[PDB]
């Protein structure tokens, strides 16, 4: 089965520079043209760059031009970008693909996500959202974290270290005016067990390395 | 074995399969040689074509050999790496 | 006169 | 260099056939493959169709790819229409150097029940007042369509300033969720008698409320 | 001047000189495909495939450290170039 | 330029064998499948084998299977075609020929004439025909050279050693009901030079080993 | 297997287009390539097409191939046909083991110039003579059409023990050879006061005599 793992990505300020990987396995890599595609968030996808199999021709866009490099290393499987020169709007997922002749693609990797910005990593205050009679209705409490102020994406969240999954609502981030991200995570809950059972979301910032295990509690 | 390290024998418009010739008096003693699949190639519609040829592309490659059958004999040999198509129209 | 030689080589010679 | 345009987006309903079509403005669309992806919300894309026409194992027999040289356009065909086909659809081909994707056609599956959203206000937590900061919090979600508006009161007055709504996106039950921040200072929080989330959606408006203490 | 497949091929290749003076054989004749597509039935640069390079892995002496000592090392070379196509048959 | 030059052709008897042998030069003979086509006297043209660039395949007409071997050796640039079993219909010019791919014929040899038969070898008596008031046409006189009782056939003629071209006519052969050939090979020249120049037919049956430099003069 | 059909002969006058077809009996014409090849009196073939209408250097732009998949048939026509096109041809193609020729055409250029044949006539050489034998020497050339009659005469009288007459052949320059042998032993040569060879072309007669000593 064709693999395409892709690593590298991270928060870049502009001007910088970043390498991307991309390890191949489950299929002959040196006999395959390969090709680098971005898509920044909410948009479609834009063709980046191209490698024939050898490493012997290479293909850029004009948006990338004399900034990128693509190469390869067929005794390593892997599919390199060096990104120089970076801009904000070089900010995408970037994915690798397999091509079977110059143009055709016919697999997709899981992507990487590059952020280019002059704004620094920050990881989030989180805050409990307390249930209360305002919360409640038709016997269920909703209660939740706040994952306030965070960049860049992306955060994750679990309640009781994933013993609790129903009930559960992770709401996609806000990107606010200050360029700081925010969410929320609710959880609904039987109103019966509030003061009994015990609820804890935890919250990953990878970027900035910050594990919180904050616990919900009703307010008295 | 070439099939691990490309897959250009199965993909190619002409196709070839790789035979391995073994001989403990030659250094290196397995040598894997293509052999075209086809007289003709494979057109666009998946039929081999007769109005082409699969053609071997070929090596000279110097070998070690154990002579007579403490010393050692360089030998040069002709080894078939993969095929090509040919046409008799050349544009 | 050295020459570096790899080891299925070397067995193939002994 | 050469684009690709594709319509911004097709509804159908379900059991019907529906056409993506991808124009090529220069060049012969004839001369080089036509690739269709499908792209699911926060999934990487997926082959639909190669080559034109190749249809991996994997994909249904519904789909099928086409191509018309006089009006040099590619075509996309799902015929017997399902819910499970909404999303994102890209046609790309290329030239001797430049590979090109289109803009993307986002597919709808008309027919899908109408669902009113469920609406939770929280009020500032006791932890962030204390660190000078206030945010309500209101969270939207189980509703279908995607279309919601978001107002918010201080007592009865709307307010504009320092509201951060989400765009609604698709859950994993393919329902809508959406979000809206109202950011105050403790200060503006306590002088107010409440603070209310007003949420319309198909022409119904729900009102949540949170007041100080 | 021992094959004329270079020009005959549908994928066909020129050849180019590798110089280096630390290896023997100090020359080594790379192929290089002519086109990226490949020349169809009407004479045209067909770009539904592609010409490809056929390496071959072969054994080389080398100079190392860069007189008397000398290192076997494992080079891959093109020999010609055949045509692939993403629809296998 | 393209050259085929066939060698090996002569006299067999039924159920002998012959080795023919085709030098080629002018051209990467490697890269070039090649054949073997016969002609028997009066008749039309037969494919008899053929055999890829590399020597790796090999075909045969239905007509000789078994029976004859086409083979090449790439380092000496020559092409053979082995015969055993030889019939009198076998009988035939054969001619070597290029193809650009298989079936394709591009360029021929010469030929080499094979005869398969139980008569034996027969060299030439040549004699001359002499000039006289009764071959003069005033200014120019016809001379020449009888050679009688052949077989088999080729036999060339030229005259002084191919320093006069000029006004020559070989005839084509009679083949007698003995099964001999026979052929006259006449030159017209000056009136003026006869009994100053010297005129020779230097006739050459390769069948028999045989070179034959008749001096042909007016009769007194 | 398969066979190839042309006409046995075609003619036409100078200047005008002449076709010669060849006919497949099993397999698709369209799938292999044909070539036509030309072949003179005493001459290697030479390639006239290849590749069912490539025409080499040297070929005049008079010479043209084409195919016909309905028919099965490929064909050979010459435009502004010249007398120097006179000979035998060719057409040749295969399949995936065999290579096949067709029977050949032999192509005639109507309307050519009778031309009446130069006769030289040898008596017995001396060193033949002297070796027990004799042989006269009948060449005939240059003449056009083909036919013609070699009659001998001992004295006056006809002779038909001994003679050998070649079929006429055809010369590099359209027109035909032909030679005749009258075996004689020396005392036949000796008794005669003469002998004659008689050549009659178109309802004319050359005749030349020979007498001993
Ligand atoms: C157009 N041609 C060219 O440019 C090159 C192309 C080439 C071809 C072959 C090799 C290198 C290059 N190398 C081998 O054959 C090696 N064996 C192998 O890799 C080998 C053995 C078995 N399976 N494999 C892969 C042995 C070896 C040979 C050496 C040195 C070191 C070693 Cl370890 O010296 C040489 C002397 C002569 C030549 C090549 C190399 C010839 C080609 C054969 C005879 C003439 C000319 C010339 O330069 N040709």
């Amino acid at each position: 089965e064709v693999q395409l793992l892709e690593s590298g990505g991270g928060l870049v300020q502009p001007g910088g520079s970043l390498r991307l990987s991309c390890a191949a396995s489950g299929f002959t890599f040196s006999s395959y043209a390969m090709s680098w595609v971005r898509q920044a968030p909410g948009k479609g996808l834009e063709w980046v760059s191209a490698i024939s199999g050898s490493g012997g021709s290479t293909y850029y866009a004009d948006s990338v031009k004399g900034r990128f490099t693509i190469s390869r290393d067929n005794s390593k499987n892997t599919l390199y970008l060096q990104m120089n020169s970076l801009r904000a709007e070089d900010t995408a997922v970037y994915y690798c693909a397999r091509d079977l002749i110059h143009g055709v693609t016919r697999n997709w990797g899981q992507g990487t996500l590059v952020t280019v910005s002059s704004a620094s990593t920050k990881g989030p205050s989180v805050f409990p959202l307390a249930p209360s009679s305002k919360s409640t209705s038709g016997g269920t409490a909703a209660l939740g974290c706040l994952v306030k102020d965070y960049f860049p994406q992306p955060v994750t969240v679990s309640w009781n270290s994933g013993a609790l999954t129903s009930g559960v609502h992770t709401f996609p981030a806000v990107l606010q005016s200050s360029g700081l991200y925010s969410l929320s995570s609710v959880v609904t809950v039987p109103s019966s067990s509030l003061g009994t059972q015990t609820y804890i979301c935890n919250v990953n910032h990878k970027p900035s390395n910050t594990k919180v295990d904050k616990k919900v509690e009703p307010k008295s | 074995n070439p099939k691990r390290s490309s897959d250009y024998y199965n993909r190619s418009t002409s196709p070839w399969n790789l035979h391995r010739n073994e001989d403990p008096e030659r250094y290196p003693s397995v040598i894997w040689e293509a052999k075209c699949r086809h007289l003709g190639c494979i057109n666009a519609d998946g039929n081999v074509d007769y109005h082409m040829n699969s053609v071997p592309i070929q090596q000279e490659i110097l070998v070690l050999r154990r002579e007579p059958p403490n010393s050692f004999r360089l030998e040069k040999i002709l080894v078939s790496v993969g095929c090509t198509c040919v046409t008799p129209i050349v544009h | 006169i050295h020459v570096t030689i790899p080891a299925d080589l070397w067995d193939w010679i002994n | 260099n050469f684009m690709l345009t594709q319509p911004h987006s097709v509804s159908e309903s379900p059991g019907k056939t529906v056409t993506i079509s991808c124009t090529r403005s220069s060049g012969s669309l004839a001369n080089y493959y036509v690739q269709w992806y499908q792209q699911r919300p926060g999934s990487s894309p997926t082959i639909v169709i190669f080559a034109n026409n190749q249809r991996p194992s994997g994909v249904p027999d519904r789909f099928s790819g086409s191509i018309d040289s006089s009006s040099n356009s590619a075509s996309l065909t799902i015929s017997g229409l399902k819910t499970e086909d909404e999303a994102d659809y890209y046609c790309q081909t290329y030239d001797p150097y430049s590979v090109v994707f289109g803009g993307g056609t986002k597919l709808t599956v008309l027919g899908q029940p109408k669902a009113a959203p469920s609406v939770t206000l929280f009020p500032p937590s006791s932890e962030e007042l204390q660190a000078n900061k206030a945010t309500l919090v209101c969270l939207i979600s189980d509703f279908y369509p995607g279309a919601v508006t978001v107002a918010w009161k201080a007592d009865s007055s709307p307010v504009k300033a320092g509201v951060e709504t989400t765009t609604p996106s698709k859950q994993s039950n393919n329902k809508y969720a959406a979000s809206s921040y109202l950011s105050l200072t403790p200060e503006q929080w306590k002088s107010h008698r409440s603070y209310s989330c007003q949420v319309t959606h198909e022409g119904s408006t729900v009102e949540k409320t949170v007041a100080p203490t």
